[PDB]
């Protein structure tokens, strides 16, 4: 028929970081929830606001899919009404959020020995997160009094940090893929159905 | 209220750097023990040098921060651990003149040797020689020249070291707000919180006493039988009042009681139970006592293994060109990593080592949550208290016939428990007195009461005030017998075997108690009980976040070291040594020698 590009998304080769999450729309795409299925290794799997077997007859304007990478034993922090380092500097998601996540190992596809370098995630910020939005800034955070002048020292810090993804670690430090889907009913007609 | 915040925020990097750091140091260290060979060890070295060095600077600029402004004590006590860093406080010669001094005494205890007064071409070490001469020969003479020499050819080497290197580890010491390197080793010892819960270095000296003086009177009963039986083997040496011999304790140093066993059974006609016939005929390999093991601690509550402990831990001997260190550890390497090395073999003492060495990984994972410098035990003396219960209760006649390994109609005898009981004795009892002088001696050496001319007629004269053992020779003021022991040559602290027997007993009562169960406490199983593991567990989940005295209380209810559980554990045989003891001496006195 028209199909709909969940397999861009799901089964893409590299995923973004943690700050620097990427974000696609889904157009006037016809979109079926069964191909998600039949891949066995979902840890997680639950929905907010709506039911996993009635989503094949709702219909919407627009879907947006949020992916990154996390640590396994952060995946509790994405959701609504929750503290902690992720969902405070990385990705928040609001108390009325209306779509629901999905996670999954990936300690084959992105751990290596000697390290895996390449993902980071913010650890220092001023203020809170005001949800739905990203900050990509190498600014020195500054913690005392003295002013930081663009290098790193006594109580200035770079507030980005990486993660050491190797295949020996536990349960809890394996790279996790995770996907978002946010579903929205706009003046327009809808256009998305089952 | 700005001094917190910044130690927070300088905190959290430390952390994020320190687990990075410290896990691949463990990696290289780990992968040295199993695959010996010079890249390993030159890869080893160069992780282990990186970590130090950020360690270092870590502490230095750590520093900057005061105490006094911290308010929230979880925070205070990270700042604590990482500014005491007092080992790298002196001048660069002074620390290299350190460092060449234990690096020579090291060596030269190692390498000593002695040789026959009759075979001067026969000369003998330590480790594969003389101990085995201590632990088996029964000849007065061949253990007098083996101990007289040993003596001679160390303390004549090591008394000038020794010397020299008091007084560079006061100097040390006296530069972290301590007046000597004793209080030092004193202060893991150290609380702080709430009202009555706080404990300093001073108070230990005083519990220490307290529990010895408790302790005594069963250490004069066994000391008494074990002096009257040995008699029939040297019927011209023993005074039936005095003291006995240094040189026949079945030990070098007399450390351990445990191989007079054969000279000193209650019933010698009937064996010990040994199921290790039985598992050979059962057809059990190194993987059945792991899953046993598992099973046991799976039983009372406490979680599973997890999917790599199974797959990157060597459970048993590789058997080909591959050559590894043999001795029984359990490894925390970070991060969710947790293994065991071990060569295992189808036999009692495995089947206990295996139930000792998952205690510790128990613990290890239980506080895996904590911080980074929160995840160790509580007081030096807890780690190994947590893995000696776990044997106690595996090696029950009940918990073996619930297994398989006796028969279903199988009745415990009086005499077996009687011989169980003497022989534990041998073992834990026999070894507190030792513990005592030694550290007594050290901190009195350190704080400066004993002057270097009164260096050893003190040691042989708390000798034969407290232990009650008599040197075969005398003793100048050139030799240096605490020398003469891997400890005291090496830096190690000999408070901890003290403090982890009292504490076990004190553990195992309170579980057991939690498990209702009736009868003797040496026959006690904590199998099957929900309730004893809820309680361990809920002392094994914070490790340094809080002082030693919640945790204590956590399972005992008590805030300081008791001594009725060990005394409790040894009853059948105090009334049966006070019956034997019925028409002999039970003290001595310190006026036999038998050289006058
Ligand atoms: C701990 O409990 C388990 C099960 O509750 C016991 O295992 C059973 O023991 C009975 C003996 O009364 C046997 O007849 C069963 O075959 C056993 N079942 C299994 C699955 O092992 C176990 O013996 C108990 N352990 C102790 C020390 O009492
Ligand atoms: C031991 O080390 C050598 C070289 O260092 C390596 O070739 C060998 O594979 C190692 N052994 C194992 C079991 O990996
Ligand atoms: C500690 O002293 C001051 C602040 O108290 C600081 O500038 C200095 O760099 C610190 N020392 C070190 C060795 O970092
Ligand atoms: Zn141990």
């Amino acid at each position: 028929t028209n199909l709909c590009p969940f397999d861009e998304v799901f089964n893409a080769t590299r995923f973004a970081s943690v700050y620097a999450w990427n974000r696609k729309r889904i157009s006037n795409c016809v979109a079926d929830y069964s191909v998600l299925y039949n891949f066995a290794p979902f840890f997680t799997f639950k929905c907010y606001g709506v039911s996993p077997t009635k989503l094949n007859d709702l219909c919407f304007t627009n879907v947006y899919a949020d992916s990154f990478v996390i640590r396994g034993n952060e995946v509790r922090q994405i959701a609504p009404g929750q503290t902690g380092n992720i969902a405070d500097y990385n990705y928040k998601l609001p108390d009325d959020f209306t779509g629901c996540v999905i996670a999954w190992n990936s300690n084959k596809l992105d751990s290596k020995v000697s390290g895996n370098y390449n993902y980071l995630y913010r650890l220092f910020r001023k203020s809170n997160l005001k949800p739905f939005e990203r900050d990509i800034s190498t600014e020195i955070y500054q913690a005392g009094n003295k002013p930081c002048n663009g290098v790193a020292g006594f109580n200035c810090y770079f507030p980005l940090r990486s993660y050491g993804f190797r295949p020996t670690y536990g349960v809890g430090h394996q790279p996790y893929r995770v996907v978002v889907l946010s579903f929205e009913l706009l003046h327009a007609p809808a256009t998305v159905c089952g | 209220s700005i001094i917190e915040e910044q130690a927070k925020t300088f905190l959290d990097k430390f952390n994020q750097e320190a687990e990075d750091l410290s896990y691949q140091s463990a990696l290289a260290s780990w992968n040295y023990n199993t695959n010996i060979t010079e890249e390993n060890a030159q890869k080893m070295n160069e992780a282990a040098a990186k970590w130090s060095a950020f360690y270092e600077e870590q502490s230095k600029l750590a520093k900057n921060y005061s105490l006094q402004e911290v308010q929230n004590l979880t925070i205070k006590r990270q700042l604590q651990a990482l500014q005491q860093s007092g080992s790298s406080a002196l001048s660069a010669d002074k620390n290299k003149q350190l460092n060449t001094i234990l690096n020579t005494m090291s060596t030269i205890y190692s390498t000593g040797k002695v040789c026959n007064p009759k075979n001067p071409q026969e000369c003998l070490l330590l480790e594969p020689g003389l101990d085995d001469i201590m632990a088996t020969s029964t000849d007065y003479n061949e253990r007098l020249w083996a101990w007289e020499g040993w003596r001679a050819e160390v303390g004549k080497q090591l008394r000038p070291l020794y010397e020299e290197y008091v007084v560079l580890k006061n100097e040390m010491a006296r530069a972290n707000n301590y007046e000597d390197y004793g209080d030092y080793w004193r202060g893991d010892y150290e609380a702080e919180g709430a009202d009555g819960y706080n404990y300093n270095g001073n108070q230990l000296i005083e519990d220490v006493e307290r529990t010895f003086k408790e302790i005594k009177p069963l250490y004069e009963q066994l000391h008494a039988y074990v002096r009257t039986k040995l008699m029939n083997t040297y019927p011209s040496y023993i005074s039936p009042t005095g003291c006995l011999p240094a040189h026949l304790l079945g030990d070098m140093w007399g450390r351990f009681w445990t191989n007079l066993y054969p000279l000193t059974v209650p019933f010698g006609q009937k064996p010990n139970i040994d199921v290790t016939d039985a598992m050979v005929n059962q057809g059990w390999n190194a993987e059945r006592i792991f899953k046993e093991a598992e099973k046991f601690f799976v039983s009372v509550g406490l979680p599973y293994m997890t999917q790599g402990f199974w797959e990157n831990s060597m459970l048993t001997d590789p058997g080909d060109d591959r050559k590894v260190v043999c001795h029984p550890t359990a490894w925390d390497l970070g991060k969710g990593d947790f293994r065991i090395k071990m060569c295992t073999k189808v036999t009692m003492d495995n089947f206990l080592t295996a139930h000792h060495e998952m205690g510790h990984i128990q613990y290890d994972m239980a506080y895996a949550t904590q911080p980074f410098l929160l995840r160790n035990g509580a007081n030096e003396g807890f780690h190994e208290a947590v893995g000696e219960i776990m044997s106690l209760s595996a090696a029950t006649p009940e918990h073996l016939k619930s297994i398989g390994l006796l028969p279903s109609d199988f009745q415990e005898d009086n005499e077996t428990e009687i011989n169980f009981l003497l022989k534990q004795a041998l073992t834990i009892v026999g070894t507190l007195p030792f513990t005592y002088m030694l550290e007594k001696w050290r901190w009195m050496v350190f704080k400066g009461d004993i002057p270097k001319e009164q260096w050893m007629e003190k040691w042989w004269e708390m000798k034969r005030e407290i232990v009650g053992v008599v040197e075969p020779l005398p003793h100048d003021e050139t030799y240096c017998d605490p020398a003469a022991l891997f400890h005291v040559s090496n830096d190690y602290s000999f408070i901890r075997y003290y403090t982890r027997t009292i504490y076990q007993f004190q553990f195992q009562e309170a579980l057991c108690q939690a498990a209702k169960h009736d009868g003797p406490l040496h026959k006690c199983d904590i199998s099957n009980s929900t309730e004893a593991g809820q309680k361990l567990l809920n002392m094994l989940r914070l490790g340094k976040s809080e002082p030693w005295t919640l945790a204590l209380e956590n399972v005992v209810g008590a805030r300081n070291m008791d001594v009725r559980p060990l005394l409790n554990y040894f009853e059948p045989l105090s009334v049966w040594l006070k019956e034997q003891n019925k028409n002999s001496f039970v003290g001595w006195n310190t006026d036999w020698s038998p050289y006058a």
